[PDB]
C-alpha cells in the first residue's frame, strides 16, 4: 500500500 | 525464509515464535528474520542492474519499516528503534552475502545477487561497497511511514556495521530480559511458600509443578540459544576486530541496562535463588 515513487523520493 | 509474500503483509506478534535453534544447527534464527520483507528482491529476474536493485531494496525496506510499525501498535520508541536497527542489518548482510540464515527464498535473493554482481573473488568487496553507500537510504526508507503517517531512532548507531551474530546477540538478550520477568510472575502465583509448616508447594502441589514444568521447558530453551548464539560468536570471532567486545557477554553488558553475567548463567542454569526456592523441593 506504500507509494514507490513517494517512498523513492522521500528517501534521499 | 518459505515464504515471500504473507510476510510482506503481517508480522506474527513478539516471541510468538521463539529462536530456532533446530533448523540449522550451529545457529538460532529469530522470528523477526525468517519474515524479514524481500518480496522484490526475490521476484526481480552493470551500473544500472545496481540501480534496479537499489530501488527494489528501498521498498523492501519501506514495508518492512512499515511492519515493524504496525508489530509495536504504532509505538515510535526504543523497541521499534531496536527492530529497525536488526532488520536493516540483516538486509545489510543479505547485500553483503554474510546473511546466516540462508533458508527458502533467501537462497533465490542470493543467487540474484550473485547474478548482480558476479561471483568473482573481487565481488564480495564490491557488495560491501554498494552497501555502505545505499546503508543510509536504507535506513532512511525503512522510517518512512514514521516520516509521513504517523501521527528518536538514531541512523549513526544503526548504519555501523557489526557482524550479524553480535546483532542477534543483542536482539536475543532484550528478548530474555523481557521474558523473565513474566516467566518468574507465572511460577510464584502457583509455587510461592508451603503448602504445610515443612514443605515447598512444588513438593505436592500439581498446578505449581506444571508451573515449574513449564518454566523448566522455557528457561531450557534460553540455555541452549545462549550456548548456540555465543559458540557462533567465538567461532565468527576467531575466523575474523571489534574495540570493547571481546566475549560474547561483554555484547550482553552493553546491550542490556542492568546485566550481570554470574546471575544470567545462575539463571539458565537453575541454580539461581528465585527458581530454588520456588521449584526445587530440597
Amino acid at each position: 500500500q506504500l507509494d514507490f515513487e513517494d517512498v523513492w523520493n522521500s528517501s534521499y | 525464509s518459505n515464504t515471500v509474500m504473507k510476510n510482506c503483509n503481517y508480522k506474527r506478534k513478539r516471541r510468538e515464535r521463539d529462536w530456532d535453534c533446530n533448523t540449522k544447527k550451529d545457529v538460532c534464527i529469530p522470528d523477526r528474520r525468517y519474515q524479514l520483507c524481500m518480496k522484490e528482491l526475490t521476484n526481480l529476474v552493470i551500473t544500472f542492474r545496481k540501480l534496479y536493485l537499489k530501488r527494489k531494496l528501498i521498498y523492501d525496506a519501506a514495508v518492512e519499516g512499515d511492519l515493524l510499525l504496525k508489530l509495536n501498535n504504532y509505538r515510535y520508541n526504543k523497541d521499534f528503534c531496536k527492530d529497525i536497527r536488526w532488520s536493516l542489518g540483516d538486509f545489510g548482510d543479505i547485500i553483503m552475502g554474510t546473511d546466516m540464515e540462508g533458508i527458502g527464498y533467501s537462497k533465490v535473493v542470493e543467487n540474484n545477487l550473485r547474478s548482480i554482481f558476479g561471483t568473482d573473488e573481487k565481488a564480495q568487496q564490491r557488495r560491501k561497497q554498494w552497501w555502505n553507500e545505499s546503508k543510509a537510504q536504507i535506513w532512511t526508507a525503512m522510517m518512512y511511514s514514521v516520516k509521513k503517517r504517523l501521527k528518536i531512532c538514531k541512523l549513526n548507531v544503526a548504519v555501523n556495521i557489526e557482524p550479524q551474530i553480535y546483532r542477534w546477540i543483542r536482539e536475543w538478550g532484550r528478548d530474555y530480559v523481557s521474558e523473565l520477568p513474566t516467566e518468574v510472575q507465572k511460577l510464584k502465583e502457583k509455587c510461592d511458600g508451603k503448602i504445610n509448616y515443612t514443605d515447598k508447594k512444588v513438593c505436592k502441589v500439581p498446578p505449581c509443578q506444571n508451573a515449574c514444568k513449564s518454566y523448566d521447558q522455557w528457561i531450557t530453551r534460553k540455555k541452549n540459544q545462549w550456548d548456540v548464539l555465543s559458540n557462533k560468536f567465538i567461532s565468527v570471532k576467531n575466523a575474523e576486530q571489534t574495540a570493547g567486545i571481546v566475549t560474547p557477554y561483554d555484547i550482553l553488558k552493553q546491550e542490556l541496562d542492568e546485566f550481570n553475567e554470574v546471575a544470567f548463567e545462575n539463571e539458565i542454569n537453575k541454580r539461581d535463588g528465585a527458581y530454588i526456592e520456588l521449584c526445587v523441593c530440597s
